[PDB]
C-alpha cells in the first residue's frame, strides 16, 4: 500500500501505452501494409 | 411473498446470490449478456486480427494481412451460402473450426451473439430498475439502437439474397455497405432515413443545448471559480435556474421548455423515435422497396432535353456508383464487365 | 437618458422587455437574415434556372419550374463567376443575375452574417440576464460547421459553385461529390463528427432517461397527482442521487458522474468538440487535405494487390468520380 | 438432357442459378 | 359500480400539445406529400 | 392533369388530424 | 414475343446477362458460352470490339408473335437485347392504365413489407407493456418509499 | 358475410358499451371487478384449439370442407383441392401441402389438452406474481409478444415462399428470379424436346 | 396543382411555428 | 476492499505482474512468428495467396459442399 | 353497488368465480419449464430444416416438394 | 481473491494482452 | 436415416446443455 506512487505507476503505463501506439503507426509504413 | 410463508427453494438462494451489489451486477441476465457480450466483442476482436475474408469476398480484413483499424473487419460470408446459420457443427463447417473461420461463419456468431447480448442487456436494464424501484425508460430508450441492429443486421440480409450483403463488423466495411445503399438503394432519399436524420441531429443538438444551458445557469453556490465543487448531491434546491434559462431561450429562440419533466421526456423522445422511422425505411429497403425514384421529375427529363435538377444529378451518381462498384463489390455475379460499358463523363 | 434620441435607441435597442431581443448584435442579425429569408423562399419558389458548372447547362432548384420540397434547392452560384462577389448592381439585368446564380451569394453571405451575429446575441442576452455567456460557445460549432460549408469549402476550392446548395437533393449531390473527391468517411476528424453526434443522442437518450425514471410520485395516472398538494409550494420532486446509483450499476459503479454539474459539462462538450473537428475536417477538405488513402497498401510476397475494403470504397469513389459533372470537364485530372 | 449443356447455358446469363451453385465442386 | 361509469375521464390538451401536434402533422405533410404525388 | 389521389390524400391528412387536435384544444379550453 | 436468341456474324449463341434485383439499370452485354464478353451496348461507341454494330449479332426468336423473323442490321438487336436483359420479353399493352414505365411490387413484397414494420412496431409495443406491467408501482407511485 | 357480421358485432359493441356493470365480471368473494385470467386463457385456448383442429381435420381434408390451393412445382397448374396430411418429417417441409393439415389437427389436439389443463389447474403463487396474472396489462404485453412472433414468421414465410403462399396467387419470389428457376425450366424443357 | 400544395404547407409550417412563438401560453412554474 | 489504488501502488502487484504481463506478450509474439496464428485461424501467409491453378480472387459459389471445396482451393 | 343480474351473466359466472386463486409453492413451473424447452428444440428443428442447415431423408426444402 | 471482479477484470485483461503482443510481432512482419 | 447433419444437430444440443450446466454450476459456486 503506497509503496510505488500512483503517479508513476500511470505516468510508465503512459510511456508504455505512448511506445505501442508509436509502435503500430511506424508498422503503417513497414512491412505488411506498407503499400510497398 | 404476499404475507405467506414461502419455505425456501433454490430460486431464492440464487436470486438472492445473483441480486447483489459487486463491483459488476450480474443478475439472472447476466447468464446470457455476459457470455453473449463477452464472445461477440471477442469475437470481432479475433476476427479483425488473424480472421482472413480472402474466402467468401477476395479481400484482406485483417490484422495479419496488413490492415488497420479502419481497414480490417469480419467479413460477411460468400452469397452462394445464402442465409445459412453457419454453425460450427452445421452441414457447411461439418465442425472444422480453422475452415469454419474461413468460410464466414465467425459473422454469423458475432451477429447472433451480439443480438443475444443486446437481449441480454435490455434485460439487464430492466433487472437494475426493477432492483432500483425506477421506470425503465432506460431501457425504452434502448430498445431503439436493437431495432436499429436488428433491421439492419437481421432483416436486411434476410430480405436480400443472403449474409453477404449484411454489414461486415468494421470500418471501412460498414463505409462499402453505407456507399452500398446510396448507390443502389438512394438511401437519402428515402422519408424514413430523413427522420432518422432529424432525430440524431435534433437529439445531438438538444444534449448540446441543454448541456450548455444548465453549465451557464448554474447559480452561485460557492465562493470560489471552479463551479464543479459548488455543486451538493445532499441540499434538496436545483442547481441551475430554470426561469432564467426559459426567459434567455424565450426572448433568443421565441420558444422554451418551462417543464423538465417535458424537456427530460423530449430528449428521450426525439433520437429514439429517429432511430425507429430508420429502423421502419432498413425495413423496407429489406425488400428493395426504396424511395429511389420521382416519377414526375424522370418522365420530365424523358422528354425534356433541358430538365435537370440536383436529383438528376444524384440518379446518375448513384448510376456510376453501381455500375464501377458491381464487378469488385459482388464476386458472385461475375461481372466483367469492359470499361467502354461502364458510364463515364467528360476525361475523367 | 429618458428625453434623448440616441438614448431612448439604447435602452429600446437592449431592452430585456422585448418578446425577441434585439440588442447591438441583433440590429444586424435582423435585417441580414430578414433579407436572406424573404430572397430564400423568393428563388425556391420562382427562381428561374441557372447555369451552376459555367457550362450553359441550367439546372431549375425551383418549384414553379417543376420539381418538389426534396429536389427543390437554391442552386450554387455559376463556375464562371467564381468566387468573385456577384451582388444585382454587378449585373446588366435581373434575368442575368438569376441566370448566373446570385441568389445563392445574397443567401449564403447574409446568412453567415446573420449566423455570427445570433451568437454574439445569445452572448448579449447571457450578459443582460446575469448569466454565464458559453452558450454562444456551445453554438460556434454549427455556425462553424455553416461557414465551413457555406463559405469555407467555396474558398478553398475556387468558386462558390462548390458550396453546398440550399436545399435537400443539394445537399445530397454536395455530400457524394464531397465523398468522391475527399473521401470524407475515412477522415478522422469526420470519424470524430459521426461519433459526436451517435454519442450526442446517446447522452441525450440516457440523460433522459435518467431525469424522467428518478422521480416521486407527483403525477399520477390521470394528468397531475396534486392531492399531495396543488400549484404554489417549493417542496421539490426529482432525484439524482437513485439515478446516479442506476447508471452505477448499469456497468461497474466506478465512472463516476455524481456531479450533475460535470454530467451537463460533459453533455455541452462531447458533441460540441466533434462538431468543431468535424467542421474542421471539411475545412482541411476545402485545401484539399482529403481523408485516409490505404488503396492498394496491402500486397502479397510477390507484390499482387490484394483487394481491400477501402479498395471497395475506392471504387465506388471513382464511380462517383466519374459521374460528377459529366459535361464540365475538359482535361483528365480534377485539380478546380 | 444435356446438364452440362444447360448449365453452361445458363452459365452466362445468370450465375447465382441453384443448378451451379450445386455441385460445383466437381467443376 | 352504479349508473354512471367510475372510469369516466376527459381528454385534455394544452396549446403546446396542440402546436406539436400541427407542427408534427404539417412537417410529416411537407416531407411526404413531394412521394406522394410523386 | 391534376394528381387528384395525390390531391386527396394529402387534404385529408392536413383536415382530419388538424380537426381533431383543434376540437381537442377548443373542448379543452372551453372547459378549464 | 419469343425467345431472343443471339448469334454472332461467323455465327455462335450469345447471351444477354440478366439484371440483378439489385439493379435499378443494368449494362447491357451479350457473352459467350464458355463466359466470355462478346458484344454489348457501349456507353462511349467509341473503342474496342463489343459494339452490336461491329459484332454483327442477329436477333432470330423462336416464339408467338415473333417465330423466324431475324433482325441483323438495325438498332431493333439493341433493343431486344435490353429488353432480354429483363428476360423474357413480352408485349404490353401501356395505354389502357396509362402505365407508368417502372416496375411495381408484387403483393407478396406489399405483404412482407407492411407485416415486418408492423412486426417492430409491436415489438416495441410489447417491450412498453412489459415495461409498464412489470413497473406498475413506480409507474403509479411510491409514495417517498 | 363480413360486411353482416361487422354489423352484428358493431350492435354488439353498442349493447356492451350501455350494459358494462353486468355481475358476471364482479368477484363474489369481495364485491370488486375482477377478471380470472388463468380460466379465461384456458377456455379461449380450448375453443381456439377446438378451431384449429375443425379447420384442419375437416376444411383441409376435404371430408367436409374444399381443401387448399395446391399447385405445380412451377405454377402451371393449381386449383383447391383436399390434401391428405403427412405425419413424417416430410410434414415439417415447409413446401409440402400435406404438412398444413397435419399441423393444424395435431396443434389442435394439444391445445384441446392445454386448454383442458388451464381449466382444471391453477397456477401456482410464485408465478402468479411474477408474471402478473392479475393484471390484463401483463396479458397485453404477452399477446403483443406472441403476436408480432406471428408477424415476424409470416412475414419470412410470404418472402421466401411455402405451401400456404402459391406462386398463381402471390406472384413469383425474388430468390426465383436469382436462382433462375423458371429459366432452369424453360431450359431444360427446350433441352428435352431438342 | 403540384407546386401550389407544396407552397401551402411551407407557409402553414410557417404560420404554425409563428403562432407558436408569438401566441404561445406564457410559461407557468419556472 | 481494494478500491484499486492501493493495489497498483503497493508491491506484490508487480511482484506477480513482472512475469505475467511479459509473458503473455512473449506468447502473443511466439504465436504470430511460428505461424501458429495463421495455421489455427487460416489465414493465408503473404506466399499463399494465388495457386499456379487460379490467379484470380477466389470464389466460394457453394454451400453444402463448402468444406470440400474450401479445401480445395485453400492454400494445400 | 349491485351489478346488472343477467341469465348468460349467472350462467358464464361460475367461470369467472375464483379469480385470484393460486396453488402453493411452485406448483407445475418445472413441468412448464420442460414444455418451455422442448418447444424451443422443436422450433430449432423447424428453423433449421427451413433455413436449410438441417438436411433430412424425406425434407427436399424446395419448391419440388409440392410436385 | 478470485472474485467476480478478479473474473471479469482478468478476461478482459488477458486476451487484450495477449492480442497486443500479438500485434506487435505482427508489425514486424514483411512480406 | 440419421443423416449427419442431424446427428451434429443433437450433438449440437447436447452440447448447449453441457453449457448451461457448466454456467449454471458457475452461478452456484462462487
Ligand atoms: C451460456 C451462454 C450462451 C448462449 C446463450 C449461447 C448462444 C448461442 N451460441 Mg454459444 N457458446 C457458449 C455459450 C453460449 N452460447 C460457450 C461457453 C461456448 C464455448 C464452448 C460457446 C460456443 C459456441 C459456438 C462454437 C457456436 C455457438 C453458437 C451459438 C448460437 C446458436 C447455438 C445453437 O443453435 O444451438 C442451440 C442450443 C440449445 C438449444 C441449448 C440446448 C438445451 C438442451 C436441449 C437442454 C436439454 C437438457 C435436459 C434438461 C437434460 C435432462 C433430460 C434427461 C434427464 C433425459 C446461439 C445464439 C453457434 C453460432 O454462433 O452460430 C453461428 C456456434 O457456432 N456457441
Ligand atoms: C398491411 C396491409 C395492406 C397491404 C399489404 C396492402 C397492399 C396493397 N394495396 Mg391496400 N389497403 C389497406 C391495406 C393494405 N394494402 C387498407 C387498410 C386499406 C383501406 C384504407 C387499403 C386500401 C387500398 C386501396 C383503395 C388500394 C389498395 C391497393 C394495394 C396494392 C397496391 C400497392 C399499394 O398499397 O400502394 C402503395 C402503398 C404505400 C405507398 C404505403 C404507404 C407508406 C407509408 C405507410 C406512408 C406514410 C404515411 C404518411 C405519414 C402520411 C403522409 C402522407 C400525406 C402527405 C398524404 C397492394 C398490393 C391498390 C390496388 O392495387 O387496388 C386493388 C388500391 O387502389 N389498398
Ligand atoms: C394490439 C396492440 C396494442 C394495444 C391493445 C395497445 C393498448 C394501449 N396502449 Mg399501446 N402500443 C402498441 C400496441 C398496442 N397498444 C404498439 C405496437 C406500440 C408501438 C407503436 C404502442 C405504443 C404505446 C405507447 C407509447 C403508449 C401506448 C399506450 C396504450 C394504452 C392506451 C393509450 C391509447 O391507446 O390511447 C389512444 C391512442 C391514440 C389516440 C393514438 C392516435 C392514433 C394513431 C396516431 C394512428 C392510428 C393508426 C390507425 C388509425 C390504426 C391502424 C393501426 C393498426 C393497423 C395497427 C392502451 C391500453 C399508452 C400507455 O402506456 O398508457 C398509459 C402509451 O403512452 N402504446
Ligand atoms: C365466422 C367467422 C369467420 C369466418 C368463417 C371467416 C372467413 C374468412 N375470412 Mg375473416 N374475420 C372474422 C371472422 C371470420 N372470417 C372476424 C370476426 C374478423 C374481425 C377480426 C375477421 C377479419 C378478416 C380479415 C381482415 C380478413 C378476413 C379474411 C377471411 C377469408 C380468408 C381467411 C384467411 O385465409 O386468412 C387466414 C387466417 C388466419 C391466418 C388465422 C390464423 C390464426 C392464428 C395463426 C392464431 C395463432 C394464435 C393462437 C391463439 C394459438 C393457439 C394455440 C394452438 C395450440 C391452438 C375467409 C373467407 C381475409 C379476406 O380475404 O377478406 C375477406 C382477410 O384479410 N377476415
Ligand atoms: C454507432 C453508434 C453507437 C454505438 C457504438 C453505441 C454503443 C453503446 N451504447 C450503449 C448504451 C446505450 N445507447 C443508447 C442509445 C443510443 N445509442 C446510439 C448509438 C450507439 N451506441 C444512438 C444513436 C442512441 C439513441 C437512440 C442507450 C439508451 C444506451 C444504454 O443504456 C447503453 C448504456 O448503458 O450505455 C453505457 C453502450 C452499452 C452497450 C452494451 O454493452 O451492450 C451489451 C451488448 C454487447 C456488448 C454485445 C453487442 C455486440 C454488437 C451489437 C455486435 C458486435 C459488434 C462488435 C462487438 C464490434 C463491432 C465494431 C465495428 C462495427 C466498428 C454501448 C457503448
Ligand atoms: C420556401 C421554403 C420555406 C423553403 C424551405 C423548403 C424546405 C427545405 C423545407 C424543409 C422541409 C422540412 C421541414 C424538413 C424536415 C422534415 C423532417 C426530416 C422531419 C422529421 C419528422 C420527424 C417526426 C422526425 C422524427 C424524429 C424527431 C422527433 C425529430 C424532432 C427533432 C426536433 C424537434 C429537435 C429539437 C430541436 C430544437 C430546436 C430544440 C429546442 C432546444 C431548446 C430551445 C431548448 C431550450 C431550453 C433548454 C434548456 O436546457 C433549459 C433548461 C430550458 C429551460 C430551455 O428552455
Ligand atoms: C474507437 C473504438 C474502439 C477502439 C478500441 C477497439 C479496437 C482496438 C483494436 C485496434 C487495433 O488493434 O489496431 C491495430 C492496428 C495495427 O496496425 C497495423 O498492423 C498491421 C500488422 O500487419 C500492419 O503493419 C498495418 O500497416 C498496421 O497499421 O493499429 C492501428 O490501427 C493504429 C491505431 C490504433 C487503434 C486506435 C483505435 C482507437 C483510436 C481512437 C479512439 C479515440 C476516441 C474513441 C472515442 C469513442
Ligand atoms: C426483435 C426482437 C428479437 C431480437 C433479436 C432476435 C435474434 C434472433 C436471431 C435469429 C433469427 C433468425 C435467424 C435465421 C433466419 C434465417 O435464416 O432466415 C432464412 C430462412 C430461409 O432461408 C432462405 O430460404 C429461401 C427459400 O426460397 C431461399 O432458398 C434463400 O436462399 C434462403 O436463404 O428462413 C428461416 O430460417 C426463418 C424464417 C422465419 C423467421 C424470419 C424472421 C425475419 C423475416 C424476414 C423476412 C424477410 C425480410
Ligand atoms: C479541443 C479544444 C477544447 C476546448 C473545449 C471548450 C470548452 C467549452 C465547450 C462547450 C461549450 C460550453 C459548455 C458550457 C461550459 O462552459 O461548461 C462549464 C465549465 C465552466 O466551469 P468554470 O467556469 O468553473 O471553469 C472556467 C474557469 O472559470 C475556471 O474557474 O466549462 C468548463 O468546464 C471549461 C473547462 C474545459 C477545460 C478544457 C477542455
Ligand atoms: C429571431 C429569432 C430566431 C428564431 C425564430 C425561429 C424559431 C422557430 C420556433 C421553433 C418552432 C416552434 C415549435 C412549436 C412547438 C412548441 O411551441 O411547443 C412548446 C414547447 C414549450 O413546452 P413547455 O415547456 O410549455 O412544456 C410543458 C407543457 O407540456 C405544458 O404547457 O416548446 C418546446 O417544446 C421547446 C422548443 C422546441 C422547439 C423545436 C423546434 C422545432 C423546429 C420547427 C421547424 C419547422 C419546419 C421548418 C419550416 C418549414
Ligand atoms: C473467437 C471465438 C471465440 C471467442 C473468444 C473470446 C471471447 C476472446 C477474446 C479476446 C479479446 C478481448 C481480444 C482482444 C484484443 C484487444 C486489443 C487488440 C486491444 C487494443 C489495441 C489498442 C490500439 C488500444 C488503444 C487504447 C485505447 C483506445 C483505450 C485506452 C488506451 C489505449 C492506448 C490502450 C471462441 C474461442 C470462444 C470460439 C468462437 C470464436
Ligand atoms: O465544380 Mn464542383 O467540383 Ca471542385 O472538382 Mn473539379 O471542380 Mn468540379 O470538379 Mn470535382
Ligand atoms: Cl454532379
Ligand atoms: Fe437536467
Ligand atoms: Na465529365
Amino acid at each position: 500500500i503506497g509503496r510505488i506512487p500512483l503517479w508513476l505507476v500511470g505516468t510508465v503505463v503512459g510511456l508504455l501505452a505512448i511506445g505501442l501506439l508509436a509502435i503500430f503507426f511506424y508498422g503503417s509504413y513497414v512491412g505488411l501494409g506498407s503499400s510497398l | 411473498i404476499g404475507t405467506y410463508q414461502e419455505k425456501r427453494t433454490w430460486f431464492d438462494d440464487a436470486d438472492d446470490w445473483l441480486r447483489q451489489d459487486r463491483f459488476v451486477f450480474v443478475g439472472w441476465s447476466g447468464l446470457l449478456l455476459l457470455p453473449c457480450a463477452y464472445f461477440a466483442v471477442g469475437g470481432w476482436l479475433t476476427g479483425c486480427t488473424f480472421v482472413t475474408s480472402w474466402y467468401t469476398h477476395g479481400l484482406a480484413s485483417s490484422y495479419i494481412e496488413g490492415c488497420n483499424f479502419l481497414t480490417a473487419a469480419v467479413s460477411t460470408p460468400a452469397n452462394s451460402l445464402g442465409h445459412s446459420l453457419l454453425f460450427v457443427w452445421g452441414p457447411e463447417a461439418q465442425g472444422d473450426l480453422t475452415r469454419w473461420f474461413q468460410l464466414g461463419g465467425l459473422w454469423a456468431f458475432v451477429a447472433l451473439h451480439g443480438a443475444f447480448g443486446l437481449i441480454g442487456f435490455m434485460l439487464r436494464q430492466f433487472e437494475i430498475a426493477r432492483s432500483v424501484n425506477l421506470r425503465p425508460y432506460n431501457a425504452i430508450a434502448f430498445s431503439a439502437p436493437i431495432a436499429v441492429f436488428v433491421s439492419v443486421f437481421l432483416i436486411y440480409p434476410l430480405g436480400q439474397s443472403g449474409w453477404f450483403f449484411a454489414p461486415s463488423f468494421g470500418v471501412a466495411s460498414i463505409f462499402r455497405f453505407i456507399l452500398f445503399f446510396q448507390g443502389f438503394h438512394n438511401w437519402t432519399l428515402n422519408p424514413f432515413h430523413m427522420m432518422g436524420v432529424a432525430g440524431v441531429l435534433g437529439a445531438a443538438l438538444l444534449c448540446a443545448i441543454h448541456g450548455a444551458t444548465v453549465e451557464n445557469t448554474l447559480f452561485e453556490d460557492g465562493d470560489g471559480a471552479n463551479t464543479f465543487r459548488a455543486f451538493n448531491p445532499t441540499q434538496a434546491e436545483e442547481t441551475y435556474s430554470m426561469v432564467t434559462a426559459n426567459r434567455f431561450w424565450s426572448q433568443i429562440f421565441g420558444v422554451a421548455f418551462s417543464n423538465k419533466r417535458w424537456l427530460h421526456f423530449f430528449m428521450l423522445f426525439v433520437p429514439v423515435t429517429g432511430l425507429w422511422m430508420s429502423a421502419l425505411g432498413v425495413v423496407g429497403l429489406a425488400l428493395n422497396l426504396r424511395a429511389y425514384d420521382f416519377v414526375s421529375q424522370e418522365i420530365r427529363a424523358a422528354e425534356d432535353p433541358e430538365f435537370e435538377t440536383f436529383y438528376t444529378k444524384n440518379i446518375l451518381l448513384n448510376e456510376g456508383i453501381r455500375a464501377w462498384m458491381a464487378a469488385q463489390d459482388q464476386p458472385h455475379e461475375k461481372l466483367t464487365l469492359p470499361e467502354e460499358v461502364l458510364p463515364r463523363g467528360n476525361a475523367l | 437618458e429618458n428625453t434623448s434620441l440616441w438614448a431612448r435607441f439604447c435602452e429600446w435597442i437592449t431592452s430585456t422587455e422585448n418578446r425577441l431581443y434585439i440588442g447591438w448584435f441583433g440590429v444586424i442579425m435582423i435585417p441580414t437574415l430578414l433579407t436572406a429569408i424573404s430572397v430564400y423562399i423568393i428563388a425556391f419558389i420562382a427562381a428561374p434556372p441557372v447555369d451552376i458548372d459555367g457550362i450553359r447547362e441550367p439546372v431549375s432548384g425551383s418549384l414553379l419550374y417543376g420539381n418538389n420540397i426534396i429536389t427543390g434547392a437554391v442552386v450554387p452560384t455559376s463556375n464562371a463567376i467564381g468566387l468573385h462577389f456577384y451582388p444585382i448592381w454587378e449585373a446588366a439585368s435581373l434575368d442575368e443575375w438569376l441566370y448566373n446564380g446570385g441568389p445563392y451569394q445574397l443567401v449564403v453571405c447574409h446568412f453567415f452574417l446573420g449566423v455570427c451575429c445570433y451568437m454574439g446575441r445569445e452572448w448579449e442576452l447571457s450578459y443582460r440576464l446575469g448569466m454565464r455567456p458559453w452558450i454562444a460557445v456551445a453554438y460556434s460549432a454549427p455556425v462553424a460547421a455553416a461557414t465551413a460549408v457555406f463559405i469555407i469549402y467555396p474558398i478553398g476550392q475556387g468558386s462558390f459553385s462548390d458550396g453546398m446548395p440550399l436545399g435537400i437533393s443539394g445537399t445530397f449531390n454536395f455530400m457524394i461529390v464531397f465523398q468522391a473527391e475527399h473521401n470524407i468517411l475515412m477522415h478522422p476528424f469526420h470519424m470524430f463528427g459521426v461519433a459526436g453526434v451517435f454519442g450526442g443522442s446517446l447522452f441525450s437518450a440516457m440523460h433522459g432517461s435518467l431525469v424522467t425514471s428518478s422521480l416521486i410520485r407527483e403525477t399520477t395516472e390521470n394528468e397531475s397527482a396534486n392531492a399531495g398538494y396543488k400549484f404554489g409550494q417549493e417542496e421539490e420532486t426529482y432525484n439524482i442521487v437513485a439515478a446516479h446509483g442506476y447508471f452505477g450499476r448499469l456497468i461497474f459503479q466506478y465512472a463516476s458522474f455524481n456531479n450533475s454539474r460535470s454530467l451537463h459539462f460533459f453533455l455541452a462538450v462531447w458533441p460540441v468538440v466533434c462538431i468543431w473537428l468535424t467542421a474542421l475536417g471539411i475545412s482541411t477538405m476545402a485545401f484539399n487535405l482529403n481523408g485516409f488513402n490505404f488503396n492498394q497498401s496491402v500486397v502479397d510476397s510477390n507484390g499482387r494487390v490484394l483487394n481491400t475494403w477501402a479498395d471497395i470504397i475506392n471504387r465506388a469513389n471513382l464511380g462517383m468520380e466519374v459521374m460528377h459533372e459529366r459535361n464540365a470537364h475538359n482535361f483528365p485530372l480534377d485539380l478546380a | 438432357q444435356r446438364v452440362r449443356t444447360v448449365l453452361d447455358m445458363d452459365d452466362p446469363a445468370k450465375e447465382e442459378t441453384v443448378k451451379e451453385l450445386r455441385k460445383d465442386i466437381n467443376n | 359500480m352504479a349508473r354512471p361509469n367510475p372510469n369516466k375521464q376527459v381528454v385534455e390538451l394544452n396549446r403546446s400539445s396542440l402546436y406539436w401536434g400541427l407542427l408534427l402533422i404539417f412537417v410529416l405533410a411537407v416531407l411526404f406529400s413531394s412521394y406522394i404525388f410523386n | 392533369e391534376v394528381n387528384i389521389l395525390g390531391l386527396t390524400a394529402t387534404a385529408l391528412f392536413i383536415i382530419i388530424p388538424t380537426s381533431f387536435l383543434l376540437i381537442l384544444y377548443v373542448k379543452t379550453a372551453a372547459s378549464e | 414475343l419469343g425467345h431472343a436468341s443471339f448469334k454472332d456474324q461467323e455465327g455462335r449463341e450469345l447471351f444477354v446477362r440478366r439484371m440483378p434485383t439489385f439493379f435499378e439499370t443494368f449494362p447491357v452485354v451479350l457473352i459467350d458460352k464458355d463466359g466470355v464478353v462478346r458484344a454489348d451496348v457501349p456507353f462511349r461507341k467509341a473503342e474496342s470490339k463489343y459494339s452490336i454494330e461491329q459484332v454483327g449479332v442477329s436477333v432470330t426468336f423462336y416464339g408467338g408473335e415473333l417465330n423466324g423473323l431475324t433482325f441483323t442490321d438495325p438498332s431493333t438487336v439493341k433493343k431486344y437485347a435490353r429488353k432480354a436483359q429483363l428476360g423474357e420479353i413480352f408485349e404490353f399493352d401501356r395505354s389502357t392504365l396509362q402505365s407508368d414505365g417502372v416496375f411495381r411490387s408484387s403483393p407478396r413484397g406489399w405483404f412482407t413489407f407492411g407485416h415486418l414494420s408492423f412486426a417492430l412496431l409491436f415489438f416495441f409495443g410489447h417491450i412498453w407493456h412489459g415495461s409498464r406491467t412489470i413497473f406498475r408501482d413506480v409507474f403509479a407511485g411510491i409514495d417517498e418509499d | 358475410s363480413h360486411i353482416v357480421l361487422s354489423g352484428l358485432l358493431f350492435l354488439a359493441s353498442v349493447w356492451h358499451w350501455v350494459y358494462w356493470d353486468l355481475e358476471l365480471f364482479r368477484d363474489p368473494r369481495t364485491g370488486k371487478t375482477a377478471l380470472d385470467l388463468p380460466k379465461i386463457f384456458g377456455i379461449h385456448l380450448f375453443l381456439a384449439g377446438l378451431l384449429c383442429f375443425g379447420f384442419g381435420a375437416f376444411h383441409v381434408t376435404g371430408v367436409f370442407g374444399p381443401g387448399i390451393w395446391v399447385s405445380d412445382p412451377y405454377g402451371l397448374t393449381g386449383s383447391v383441392q383436399p390434401v391428405a396430411p403427412s405425419w413424417g418429417a416430410e410434414g415439417f417441409d415447409p413446401y409440402n401441402p400435406g404438412g398444413v393439415p397435419a399441423h393444424h389437427i395435431a396443434a389442435g389436439i394439444l391445445g384441446v389438452l392445454a386448454g383442458l389443463f388451464h381449466l382444471c389447474v391453477r397456477p401456482s403463487i410464485r408465478l402468479y406474481f411474477g408474471l402478473s396474472m392479475g393484471s390484463i396489462e401483463s396479458v397485453l404485453s404477452s399477446s403483443i409478444a406472441a403476436v408480432f412472433w406471428a408477424a415476424f414468421v409470416v412475414a419470412g414465410t410470404m418472402w421466401y415462399g411455402s405451401a400456404a403462399t402459391p406462386i398463381e396467387l402471390f406472384g413469383p419470389t425474388r430468390y426465383q428470379w436469382d436462382q433462375g428457376f423458371f429459366q432452369q425450366e424453360i431450359q431444360k424443357r427446350v433441352a428435352q424436346s431438342t | 396543382m403540384e407546386a401550389l400544395v407544396y407552397t401551402f404547407l411551407l407557409i402553414g409550417t410557417l404560420g404554425i411555428i409563428f403562432f407558436s412563438i408569438f401566441f404561445r401560453e406564457p410559461p407557468r412554474i419556472a | 476492499e481494494r478500491p484499486f489504488s492501493d493495489i497498483l501502488t503497493s508491491i506484490r502487484y508487480w511482484v506477480i505482474h513482472s512475469i505475467t504481463v511479459p509473458s503473455l506478450f512473449i506468447a502473443g509474439w511466439l504465436f504470430v512468428s511460428t505461424g501458429l496464428a495463421y495455421d489455427v485461424f487460416g489465414s493465408p501467409r503473404p506466399n499463399e495467396y494465388f495457386t499456379e491453378d487460379r490467379q484470380d480472387a477466389p470464389l466460394i459459389t457453394d454451400r453444402f459442399n463448402a468444406l470440400e471445396q474450401v479445401k480445395k482451393l485453400s492454400a494445400q | 353497488e349491485p351489478g346488472i343480474v343477467t341469465p348468460l351473466g349467472t350462467l358464464l359466472r361460475p367461470l369467472n368465480s375464483e379469480a385470484g386463486k393460486v396453488l402453493p409453492g411452485w406448483g407445475t413451473t418445472v413441468l412448464m419449464a420442460v414444455a418451455i424447452l422442448l418447444f424451443a428444440v422443436f422450433l430449432l428443428i423447424i428453423l433449421e430444416i427451413y433455413n436449410s442447415s438441417l438436411i433430412l431423408d424425406g425434407v427436399t426444402n424446395s419448391w419440388e416438394s409440392l410436385a | 481473491i478470485f472474485t467476480v471482479r478478479w473474473l471479469a477484470i482478468h478476461a478482459i485483461a488477458v486476451p487484450t494482452i495477449f492480442f497486443l503482443g500479438a500485434i506487435t510481432a505482427m508489425q514486424f512482419i514483411q512480406r | 436415416s440419421v443423416t449427419p447433419s442431424l446427428k451434429n444437430f443433437l450433438l449440437s444440443l447436447v452440447a448447449g446443455a453441457v453449457v448451461l450446466a457448466a454456467i449454471a454450476g458457475a452461478v452456484t459456486a462462487v
